[PDB]
C-alpha cells in the first residue's frame, strides 16, 4: 500500500499533511503489536506463575516422599522384630 | 481515556475508574498480606504436623 | 447433634458449589471486556484506517474550522463506548465482588 500510499496522495505533495496520512497508519501498527505483546505478558505471567505451582508441587512430592521411606524404613526394620518371636519359637519348642 | 481529546474527560473517567483503581489495587495491598499471613499458618502447622508424629 | 450439623453441612457445601459457577460466569463475561488492552483502545482512539479518509473526503474543508468538528466527532464517540464498555464491567465485578 505504499506505492498506494503515494498514488491516492499524488496532488498533496505540495500538502504537509501527506506525511501525516503516511504517519497514520504507522502509528497505528505500532500500537497493535505493543498490545498482542501486553497480552503475551500477561500470558506469560500466568504461566511463570503456573509453573511455580508444579515447582512447589515436585518439591511437596518428595519431601512427602521422603516420609515414607523414613515410615518403611521403620516398618520393615518393626517386621524384622516381629519374626524373631516366630523364630523364637521354633528355638524355644526344640528346646524344650 | 481521557487526553486523546478530552482534557476535560481525564478528569471524568479518572475520577470514575482511578479510584475504582485504588480501590482494587488496596484490595491487592490487603489480601496478598493476608495470603503471606495464611500461608505462614500453613508453614508451622505442617512443621507442628511433623512435631507431633 | 452429629447428625443435626452433617445435615447442615451438605446445604452449606451445595451453596458454596452453586456460587462457584455464578463466580465463573462473571469471569467469562469479564473476560471479553478483558480481551481488548490498554493500548487496543490507544490504537482505537486514533481513527487510523479512516484517517486518511478524514483527510480524503475532507479535502475542500481546509478553510472550514468545522473539518477538525468532523475529527473531533468520532473520537467524542468512541472514548464514550469505551467508559459504558468499562461501566458494565463496573456493575459487572460489583456482583462478583
Amino acid at each position: 500500500k505504499d506505492i498506494d500510499g503515494l498514488d491516492f496522495t499524488q496532488p498533496k505533495k505540495e500538502a504537509i499533511k501527506q506525511a501525516i496520512k503516511q504517519g497514520a497508519e504507522i502509528a497505528r501498527k505500532i500500537l497493535g503489536k505493543v498490545s498482542e505483546g501486553l497480552k503475551y505478558i500477561d500470558l506469560a505471567d500466568a504461566r511463570m506463575k503456573l509453573s511455580d505451582q508444579i515447582d512447589q508441587l515436585i518439591t511437596e512430592t518428595d519431601e512427602l516422599k521422603a516420609k515414607i521411606r523414613e515410615v518403611e524404613l521403620r516398618l520393615s526394620g518393626l517386621k524384622d522384630v516381629m519374626q524373631i518371636d516366630t523364630e523364637r519359637t521354633t528355638l524355644l519348642t526344640e528346646a524344650v | 481515556s481521557g487526553m486523546v481529546g478530552g482534557i476535560i474527560s481525564w478528569a471524568i473517567t479518572g475520577g470514575i475508574f482511578g479510584d475504582k483503581a485504588e480501590k482494587a489495587r488496596k484490595q491487592k495491598n490487603k489480601l496478598i498480606d493476608e495470603v503471606k499471613d495464611l500461608q505462614s499458618q500453613v508453614k508451622d502447622k505442617s512443621a507442628l504436623q511433623t512435631s507431633v508424629q | 447433634q452429629k447428625t443435626e450439623l452433617q445435615s447442615d453441612i451438605d446445604p452449606k457445601t451445595e451453596k458454596r458449589n452453586k456460587l462457584d459457577a455464578d463466580r465463573e460466569k462473571i469471569i467469562e463475561s469479564q473476560d471479553v471486556i478483558r480481551q481488548n488492552n490498554i493500548a487496543d483502545m490507544f490504537k482505537d482512539f486514533i481513527p487510523s484506517a479512516k484517517d486518511i479518509d478524514g483527510l480524503d473526503f475532507t479535502q475542500p474543508k481546509k478553510e472550514a474550522i468545522k473539518q477538525a468538528i468532523k475529527q473531533g466527532a468520532e473520537i467524542a464517540r468512541k472514548i464514550l463506548g469505551k467508559v459504558s464498555e468499562g461501566l458494565k464491567y463496573i456493575d459487572l465485578a460489583d456482583a462478583r465482588m
